[PDB]
């Protein structure tokens, strides 16, 4: 509470979002992200929470086209609650108001959408988000040009057995 | 990806302008969206933004514009391990045995049943970072294995670093606020502004070693491989600190590529060093910035932008939409040369036939030689020195070019080649006279729409990546979010489009407008005022609080 915005959208569906605080600004942003690309977002933050096998089981992929089981075992790796927690800490207030606002926005259309934009309606994936699933995607994104390119590697790293 | 920007000494009208062409996924966590973001009185930016984040990544404001293209450096190292010859869970650090640490994960499964079940899995790490295997390359044996250490996962400063980006208010504020943070993870940055500066900065998360390290601490025969890895037994081999630096063990800002200029900057992926071939960017650290060979975008770039005439946006956007293939100027002058050579011979007629038919280009109604001279290039790629002139430092922007038909070995094997490209081409079932949009689309729905563009590694500046899937190319990647900014006095004037539209959602009325746009290669504004935003027949308002 204390969210607030004013959303205006031009042509091919472009939103403006006009807000007096950060808080206000990231409100509409989640609201208006959420209008065209909720499923999107809903998948991607399974992805990143390390749930891909759980929701669709072994045999998938993620769209980044790795296997569900070692992607989930990468981004359980990646997003250890630890880790979440101390990347939350050195966050300033105003990048924290802009992740709650959206968290908030998000979950606004959620609770009004009706299926005139989203195809996953429905779906036990589609479900309210958190401030920690916006930083499972920022990490996820950040380890991109490093870790992330070593995911498969690092899942298959073993130490020896017995071998010649 | 692409990014020039244009200052006062060679723009048309005196003042900055930056086209923005970033080549990125076309679905998933990087999958780009537009929009404008406004607290009044103190931000008013707009451009692109991926998945998750409140804050724009590629855009303007008023007297600015900004886009990043994926750089060279590196930003991360791996350690060889030296194993304890009793133990390959244990690793030798200046001659002393270290044990691994062991982190369990716990992964529900959905079986076949629809029942969950709990799979444990153990990650080892070192003081470096978790082990990596690659099978045959990157072992973990008796002797050795190989850790992992990210810059970025001590890069708090990530979402701060683009919220400043956005409040910036011109190319040396920009400037000011990348340097000061060294937020950005592991793009370049380029900008130019109203005054007409145009800046490229090479500002990234990027480990450190001092300069007297390297020798000793690189794996040579990896590093030579363009794996950036480091003697992981030598204390001495820990990334450097150095106080002025923002995080521990990164380089300091001052000692990474930065080039402010008053005539153009250009990147498409290389490294810093011809940026500006006036003036080359050289003598950086090896993970850094390397002299490299440019590829064929930046080539084709380069071509464009060197000279003394100014340049128009209009210039700027026919880079783009010409769809030129510019690998072609280097290669099919000599291979048209080969045809003609081998008149007689039956299974290189068609190819030939089409190669020279071709208008050189990746354009919906660009003819079945784009696709004869993809294949060709596949298997010209693997001949040994069968350039005409190969690679030349001393004339970087105008080699390699040619084959070297004048020796035997050569024309027998680019004639192979051809031979064999064509017979794959043929094999397919690519009807007669199909066009290059009659084969490569992205699907809507049950639709299909023709996409322009083609591979970036065939110098193509409107990239396009695709796989095969049915009877058709699929579009995955490229051309995405497209920016080209003046600074006209009224404010700044942007033009572009989102190339596979705001939603990746089928039922969205906003699914694929842009994509018949794009299709057709009409460019659109991007309202930034008042005054424009108003002025647009289709303008919605909603005001929401909880
Ligand atoms: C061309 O190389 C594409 C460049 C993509 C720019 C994305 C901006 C980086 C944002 C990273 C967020 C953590």
């Amino acid at each position: 509470t204390g969210l607030a915005a004013d959303i205006r959208w031009t042509a091919y569906g472009v939103p403006h979002i006009r807000a007096k605080d950060e808080r206000g600004l990231g409100y509409g942003i989640g609201y208006a992200y959420a209008r065209d690309n909720a499923c999107l977002l809903a998948e991607e933050i399974v992805t990143a929470r390390g749930e891909r096998a759980r929701y669709f089981g072994s045999e998938g992929k993620s769209s980044a086209e790795l296997d569900n089981l070692p992607s989930d075992i990468f981004y359980a790796w990646l997003n250890q609650p630890e880790a979440l927690q101390a990347f939350w800490q050195a966050q300033t207030p105003a990048v924290r108001q802009l992740l709650e606002g959206y968290a908030a926005g998000f979950n606004r259309f959620l609770r009004e959408a009706d299926g005139k934009t989203t195809s996953c309606l429905g779906q036990p994936w589609l479900r309210a988000i958190a401030t920690d699933d916006l930083l499972r995607l920022t990490r996820r994104l950040l380890v991109e040009g490093g870790v992330g390119q070593f995911a498969d590697a690092l899942v298959a790293a073993a130490p020896p057995g017995a071998e010649k | 990806s692409n990014a020039i920007a244009v200052g006062s000494e060679r723009s048309a009208d005196g003042k900055g302008m930056l086209l923005a062409n970033p080549h990125f996924p076309w679905n998933g966590a990087m999958r780009f969206y537009q929009m404008h973001l406004t607290i009044p009185g103190r931000l008013d930016v707009m451009g692109a933004s991926l998945p998750g984040l409140p804050v724009v990544n590629i855009g303007f404001s008023r007297h600015l514009a900004w886009t990043h293209t994926v750089d060279t450096s590196s930003h991360f190292t791996l350690y060889r391990l030296a194993l304890d010859p009793k133990d390959p869970r244990r690793y030798l650090v200046d001659g002393r045995s270290l044990p691994l640490e062991e982190k369990s994960v716990a992964i529900e499964v959905r079986g076949a049943d629809g029942k969950l079940s709990r799979v444990e899995h153990k990650v080892y790490q070192s003081i470096y970072g978790p082990l990596v295997v690659w099978p045959g390359k990157l072992d973990w044996n008796r002797s050795e294995a190989y850790a992992l250490r990210d810059a970025n996962l001590e890069n708090t400063r990530v979402l701060q670093q683009w919220y400043s980006i956005n409040q910036a208010s011109d190319v040396a504020d920009l400037r000011r606020r990348v340097e000061a943070l060294q937020g950005i993870p592991w793009v370049n940055t380029l900008a130019a502004d109203e005054q007409g500066n145009a800046l490229y900065m090479n500002q990234s998360v990027v480990p450190y070693l001092k300069p007297e390290l390297i020798p000793a601490c690189a794996i040579p025969q990896l590093v030579a491989e363009g794996l950036p890895a480091l003697q992981g037994q030598d204390s001495r081999c820990a990334w450097s600190r150095d106080p002025a630096a923002a995080q521990a063990g990164i380089t300091p800002a001052a000692q990474l590529p930065v080039l402010l200029r008053r005539d153009f900057v250009q990147n498409s992926n290389d490294s810093a060093w011809l940026t500006n071939p006036a003036s080359p960017l050289q003598g950086f650290s090896p993970l850094v910035s390397q002299e490299k060979p440019i590829g064929p975008r930046a080539r084709y770039a380069l071509s464009r932008l060197q000279g003394k005439q100014p340049l128009e946006a209009k210039t700027l956007e026919e880079m783009v939409t010409a769809n030129h293939v510019f690998s072609a100027d280097q290669v099919l002058p000599d291979l048209l040369r080969l045809c003609r050579d081998n008149q007689g011979e039956k299974s290189l007629a068609r190819a030939c036939a089409a190669l020279a038919q071709w208008d050189r280009g990746a354009n919906l109604d660009s003819g079945s030689g784009f696709v004869y001279f993809q294949r060709f290039m596949q298997r010209f790629a693997e001949l040994d020195g069968a350039w005409k002139e190969p690679f030349d430092a001393q004339r970087p922007l105008d080699t390699p070019q040619g084959i070297a038909l004048d020796r035997p070995q050569v024309a027998t094997q680019v004639r192979q080649a051809l031979a064999d490209a064509a017979a794959e081409v043929e094999k397919s079932g690519i009807p007669d006279g199909a066009r290059w949009g009659d084969l490569q689309v992205s699907t809507r729905g049950q639709e299909r729409i023709a996409i322009p563009g083609g591979d970036g590694h065939f110098g193509v500046y409107n990239a396009i990546q695709s796989v095969r899937k049915g009877d058709h190319l699929e579009v995955v990647g490229g051309t995405s979010y497209i920016q080209l900014v003046t600074f006209p006095e009224e404010g700044p004037k942007a033009r572009g489009l989102l190339a596979f539209s705001q939603s990746s959602d089928p039922r969205s009325p906003h699914y694929r407008d842009q994509t018949e746009l794009f299709s057709r290669q009409q460019w659109q504004t991007l309202p930034f005022s008042d005054r424009q935003i108003d002025a647009d027949p289709q303008l919605q308002r909603l005001s929401i609080r909880e």
